[PDB]
């Protein structure tokens, strides 16, 4: 984890709520990858956990704070799936859920840190619903999500929902440049790429996934002009599907913008491929192909244990039958 | 001992349960009247009073002042069931209990004479989380339980339940609480706390808040917690993330006239602003749906909106029926479809961007 | 850091004695969490253990000569099962340290640790039948010898007897899933109405292995309510059977 | 008093109370008198029906102390301790906690002894179909052929689930679910042997509610009678179903056939002052709709309720084409899908009447 | 007044009173009487085909006074006590109850010892086929070499999950799931000794509901003979078995092909009444659909899981267009996809076949 400038004012518009004595036992953060909603739920568990705060800060070197910076405070808890395993089971919340029962083991609060919530499967969340709905005196509940609309209904209305905005562009854009050195419009598509998560922009440059989006936009450079979207298949298949097709939806978006001529597309770092995209193609193409990539992506997150090969070839060759003329092109109904 | 609004406000009598009128009547003439069934599924969404209703049940059941339909609140039982230290009311989550074991264990438990209330009471939460194991083990316990059992089941969803659980048990469905009920709670607790609120913070939380009240009171102490302690409109618009007519307005007729510039151009304005893409949709087909009462009828209009019916009527007129239809479905299935998008501004675009090709 | 609350300074073998009284009817792996261990009261110069599973109660109430404030703290079952580990049958004087949130035991050159389950007890006063008017008082050997027999077929999963209470002569009926029938009769000294009330007899033993004297008294009010049993010659510690539906 | 439950109380203890299931009945009381009594007994049929009080009776027939009757005969101690969940010949044994082989070896191992003061150890597998393989291959054997003083009842609901081996070794029989009419006549009896004034509109309603079971229907009948105060009125009835008034609904759906928006409007905003849920306003409008349509199919759907609108059923059976009748299911049908996305329910359903309003084949709204 | 079972009482005595299975009689016989029995013998059929009747017919004729052969003797010590199921060391065992290796090697054990009476120590085990791995090795390596006095017999209904090995130790008999003639005229024959009026009628609808199986004929005729008094009349057999009638999905299609509404309302409220799920009954409606697509590409799509109803099938194969059959298709698959928003669901599949019924 790491602390990031622009998320200090959310921090004190927390901190102070959890002063007053106030603050909601179960706090909902709503946060892109990136954004940094581990770091607050960790230093508000840090503050929570010492004994006596310093101006909403943990204060250097105390019982509390000596326990959390080695990592086994006995009232602190975090709730992770195993490393092996994608999900949190009913187990690993039940014995936290169990175990709480007793007295703060310091005598202080009892803080619970639920790593990413959308991980949780179903059982677990309503095994969590008693515990965050009533729970025990001085016991506070911290739960992080890409997106509350895909947590349970029951266990948001539990939780008082924070957001954390992304910070303004112009902003992002100079951390991006303090932080990695390349042009301007490479840091403008990872922004607009990310959702406007600087975090994730800089995940995507350290690694050599950008190179792989490079590699990408020249199979499509190549692809476009001849109707050889197969040839994509080598491009889209490394253990990142849903990364790919969200570059390769976000082209044709940029593709569509383009028809629809906009001020702003995502991707500026590669105009002229914008440009043979959205020449070449018929926009009702364009519609279609954008959504049947975005549909597979949804799958391709979805469902556990399936084949990204055969998903992805099914994907390119239901384009190459939508490029031929007199197509009947879906449209998303009902 | 600190507590928020939902558990600080749990109602604690018959009389203070907002709504569920249908419901509360049965309950209060079947404790009178002496016709008490032995299970009871109380089934709803969620923050409508299922715990609530099944906790003053249970406080009337075995209230040592007789079956009441009006436990008095101060008595050994009540207290103690208030604060959930009685024996004879055992609260279960299906969820962290769905085994053979346990089942084996409610099996012979139900089986032992309470040891301080009239009736051994059962509170299971989430009971459609069980597993079939466990539902066809506990059929005949809930179908001819001893003569001191009696069983309270909670679910969010009857559906999920067996059929043959439902059919051996009273279904007593929750509706939704209504906006103005919401919102006279809201003020009723507001008033007993001493807080300062404003009609217009306490209409968008109560629209806001899907007909739960639960969630009608988080996003109250949310409120209270931006803004030095005050429901405002300005505090409550700035949590929602909410937007006046005038921005989507300016979205719908630039959208209708497949100005593609002026809804790009808009959009990453919206964008920049931080506003809320979900809430930017329900202003969407807010908009549209008074389109299309002010073409079904010159009357059927808006009067809080006077500032903008001027241009209002005229995009009302010069728009067919079935266009404005179209824009509406195809607006509310890019709504739905929002949450698995995958970016929430790219899905919105995406949906606009379709509207506009049309 | 320790702020003690309630602090004793008591014979090693008397808390013995008082967990042994109440440790067999305790709540494992319950639902109700605040039964999943035992209660240590403390009302002026006596000490109180009270331990129940929502089928028993044990309530354990001895004078101790030191006076101190009434308190009332839930000690889980692995602390006071740990405690009676360590704990033995010697003469150090063994203190007991009571805080906010844990419960800490000098004893002799050892130390025992444990934090303490964050409830109420319930009061166990109301659990005691109100009217305990019959009275059925009897050697608890032969009680045990009894009980034991009647229990020789009744199987872990089907564990019940009942009572038939008549003038003189005590009737104890077992059955089975395999629908044999065991009775036996004993000439306890009564006088009152002929009942029948039916309990686990597994509960009943322990009740009477925790009660090593030479017989007990059994206080009964009616067929449906709860059995007391206490010592007939002390009023040490009681225990109290809910009864089974029949 | 007590008032104990209906279901509790009213359960048939005799084949002359059991209503329907004319052919399970025959069959066990015809098969009783002949003294062809099988071994083995499977009652099939959907929750509620049936099935286990059928049972007990014929646990009762077969071990009644005065001889082999049909009917459990003069109810002697043995049938009154059955009655009264007593234990004289009823192994009652859910199926769910013994699924394993490892049990279901335990529970064979004591079959082979003789029952006490009966005349058999009449054994009640419910939920048989939940058994594990090895389990029904294990009392397979025991199934072929069991000791003379064993009877095997399986009941269960799916029988699709349970192997074709134990199928063949069992008399199948499988109890259809209870008409409306029997419904209300068993509701009529209970209530008139109970001294609560009721209603006939409240007790067509409530055996319309239930879906072809008494349990339902008896359930919905103490909730019914709970609402009242030891009665049961329309009023009551609807409120508890949340059913509104067939005439607001069916003045809604004639003024969309008509294509006309403020008798609509009126309508709508009448129906909303009235506490009536707007899902169950476009549940009721979709199947007033199919119920036109079913009368399109053939008079024979019509229903022998709705008797006071039945009139205008057939009058908009006649006007109406088939085409329409689909489009407006069809709109009406997406439009209840797409309510929970709408801004309001009201709103959503609003701006469905509204759709098919605009949409209307044959009056379509005037465009610009 | 005894009345008991007929499906026990009228089980084989001797070796002509077994229908069907006449290969497998012979091929017995033969090596009774002529040939070396071979060590092990396995049995593979049906539900209620005769498997373990030949199994235990063919241990009468190992244990008997009169030696080893085809039909031994009437009412003689050792046929008598296996008749009444008394015998010592013909041991009955079902596989699922010992599927354990520990217990399969305890049975195991008890080959060393020879046997309490007559000649062969004989194992009948059911369902063999549910051995685990461990204990079928066992099995086989004790089968390998067996005593000179030991013989195994073995059943199983589904002879496909056994391992290829077991072939190579015992001698395996398949028995042939018995016609309708078969059954009808065994039936018949018990009719007849039994004194059971009847009708050739209800023997037929009797035998085609039974589904190849005596056993399965002999349960239906117990049942139609309580129910008809023992007068069992085309009626009464016709009508209890509509009681028991599962095959409303195929009636639905054909119905719904042949634009009978009034048929189709019938069927539906038949299955509403059976309480029958609505969404499996449509899911099984596209599936039939399905094969009747697939067996109109090829004959060979067909398979023995269809075989009870493959006459009805292959006649909507014949007459039926393949447009028709996607219009269908097409039809039922939005039903489907609309049926979970509409109203009670009895009804959103009734208007699911309205919409089909459409394209007349
Ligand atoms: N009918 C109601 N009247 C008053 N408060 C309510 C009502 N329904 C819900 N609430 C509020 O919601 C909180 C949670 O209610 P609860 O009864 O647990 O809902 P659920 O049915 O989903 O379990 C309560 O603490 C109370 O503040
Ligand atoms: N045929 C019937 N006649 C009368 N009451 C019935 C009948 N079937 C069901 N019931 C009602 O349902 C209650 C429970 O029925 P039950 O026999 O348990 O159904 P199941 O077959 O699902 O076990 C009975 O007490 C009775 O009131
Ligand atoms: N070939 C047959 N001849 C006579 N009776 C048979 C025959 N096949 C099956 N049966 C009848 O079915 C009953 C059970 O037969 P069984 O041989 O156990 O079938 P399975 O092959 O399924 O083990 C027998 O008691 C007998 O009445
Ligand atoms: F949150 Be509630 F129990 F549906
Ligand atoms: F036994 Be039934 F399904 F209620
Ligand atoms: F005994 Be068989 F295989 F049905
Ligand atoms: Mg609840
Ligand atoms: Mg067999
Ligand atoms: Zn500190
Ligand atoms: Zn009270
Ligand atoms: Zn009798
Ligand atoms: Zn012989």
């Amino acid at each position: 984890m790491r602390w990031y400038p622009w998320l200090r004012p959310d921090f004190e518009k927390l901190v102070a709520s959890y002063q007053a004595g106030r603050g909601h036992h179960a706090l909902l953060i709503q946060a892109l990858p990136g954004m940094g909603d581990d770091a607050l739920i960790y230093a508000l568990s840090r503050y929570l956990l010492c004994q006596q705060p310093q101006g909403h800060k943990s204060c250097g070197h105390c019982r509390g704070c000596q326990l959390m910076q080695a990592g086994t405070h006995p009232d602190y808890y975090t709730l992770a799936p195993e490393k092996g395993k994608n999900t949190l089971g009913v187990d690993a919340v039940r014995e936290v859920t169990e175990k709480l029962n007793e007295h703060a083991r310091l005598g202080g609060a009892k803080v619970v840190w639920v790593t990413d919530a959308a991980l949780l499967t179903d059982a677990a969340a309503n095994a969590l619903l008693k515990t965050l709905e009533e729970p025990p005196a001085e016991t506070w509940f911290f739960l992080a999500t890409r997106e509350p609309e895909r947590l349970l209904a029951t266990l948001r209305s539990r939780c008082r929902l924070h957001y954390l905005a992304p910070p303004p562009e112009q902003y992002a854009v100079t951390w991006l440049s303090r932080e990695v050195t390349m042009s301007q419009d490479a840091l403008l598509a990872a922004l607009r790429l990310s959702a406007g998560s600087p975090g994730a922009a800089l995940a995507l440059f350290q690694g050599d996934n950008w190179q792989a989006r490079e590699t990408l936009c020249q199979a499509l450079a190549y692809s476009v002009p001849s109707g050889d979207w197969y040839s994509l298949l080598a491009a889209l298949n490394h253990e990142q599907a849903p990364a790919r097709l969200h570059w390769l939806a976000t082209l044709l978006m940029d593709a569509l913008k383009r028809h629809h001529g906009a001020a702003q597309v995502t991707n500026v770092d590669v105009p002229g491929l914008v440009a043979e995209l959205a020449n070449h193609l018929s926009p009702s193409r364009l519609q279609a192909i954008l959504g049947d990539v975005c549909h597979i992506r949804e799958q391709l997150m979805s469902v556990t244990g399936i084949n990204r090969e055969l998903l992805i070839t099914d994907l390119l060759l239901r384009i190459e039958h939508y490029l031929q003329p007199g197509v009947v092109l879906p449209v998303p109904h009902l | 001992s600190y507590q928020v609004l939902a558990r600080k406000w749990r109602p604690q009598t018959f009389a203070d349960v907002v709504g569920q009128e249908h419901v509360l009547t049965a309950l209060a003439n079947g404790l009178s009247l002496g016709r008490i069934h032995h299970a009871y599924l109380f089934s709803g969404t969620r923050g409508v009073g299922k715990t609530s209703i099944a906790r003053l049940l249970a406080k009337g059941l075995n209230c040592e002042t007789g079956i009441t339909a009006t436990p008095c609140g101060v008595c050994d039982n009540c207290r103690e069931i208030e604060q959930g230290r009685f024996v004879d009311l055992i609260e279960i989550d299906a969820a962290s209990r769905t085994k053979v074991e346990d089942t084996r264990d409610l099996l012979d438990n139900v089986q032992y004479a309470p040891a301080r209330g009239r009736f051994k009471v059962y509170l299971i939460d989430e009971v459609h989380m069980l597993s079939r194991h466990s539902f066809n083990a506990l059929l005949k316990t809930l179908e001819e339980p001893p003569e001191h059992v009696k069983f309270l089941l909670a679910t969010t969803d009857p559906q999920k339940l067996p059929v043959t659980i439902l059919s051996r048990c009273l279904q007593f469905h929750l509706k939704a609480l209504d906006v103005e009920q919401i919102r006279h709670q809201l003020e009723h607790i507001l008033n007993e706390e001493h807080i300062a609120h404003e009609p217009r913070a306490l209409q968008l939380l109560a629209r806001a808040a899907e007909g739960s009240l639960r969630d009608a009171l988080s996003l109250t102490d949310q409120a209270i917690a931006s803004g030095d302690g005050q429901v405002s409109t300005q505090a409550v618009s700035a949590m929602l993330g909410t937007l006046d007519d005038d921005q989507a307005l300016s979205l719908v007729e630039a959208m209708v006239e497949a100005n593609g510039e002026r809804v790009m151009a808009l959009i990453n304005e919206a964008a920049a602003r931080g506003i809320e893409w979900e809430a930017l949709l329900v202003e969407m087909l807010g908009l549209l749906h008074r389109i299309a009462m002010v073409q079904l009828s010159p009357a059927a209009l808006g009067n809080d909106m006077a500032a903008i019916e001027l241009r209002m009527r005229e995009l009302a007129r010069t728009i067919p029926p079935t266009d404005i239809q179209l824009y509406y479905q195809t607006l509310l299935i890019g709504r739905k479809e929002l949450p698995y998008a995958p970016d929430r501004r790219m899905g919105v675009e995406m949906t606009l961007l379709r509207a506009l090709a049309f | 850091d320790w702020q003690s609350e309630v602090e004793f300074t008591l014979p090693q073998a008397t808390m013995k004695r008082l967990i042994e009284a109440t440790q067999f009817s305790m709540a494992h792996q319950d639902v109700r969490y605040y039964l999943n261990g035992m209660l240590f009261e403390t009302e002026g110069e006596e000490l109180r253990t009270v331990a129940t599973d929502g089928h028993r109660l044990a309530v354990c109430s001895m004078p101790i000569g030191q006076s101190l404030p009434s308190h009332s703290v839930i000690v889980p079952r692995k602390g006071v099962i740990e405690l009676m580990r360590m704990l033995d049958g010697g003469d150090n004087p063994l203190r007991v340290q009571i805080g906010s949130n844990n419960i800490r035991a000098h004893v002799g050159d050892f130390i025992f640790t444990s934090k303490l389950v964050d409830g109420r007890f319930p009061d166990y006063r109301r659990v005691l039948p109100k009217n305990p008017d019959k009275h059925l008082e009897a050697g608890c050997d032969l009680l045990k010898q009894a009980f034991a027999r009647a229990a020789i077929l009744s199987n872990e999963k089907f564990r019940g007897v009942r009572l038939y209470v008549s003038e003189n002569q005590l009737k104890i009926t077992a059955n089975n899933p395999e629908q044999e029938e065991a009775e036996e009769i004993l000439d306890v000294t009564y006088s009152g109405a002929e009942m029948e009330i039916g309990f686990n007899v597994s509960y009943v033993l322990d009740v009477l292995n925790a009660l090593k004297c030479e017989n007990v008294r059994m206080m009964l009010t009616d067929s449906v309510s709860s059995v007391q049993i206490e010592d007939a010659a002390s009023q040490s510690a009681a225990y109290v059977v809910m009864p089974m539906r029949l």
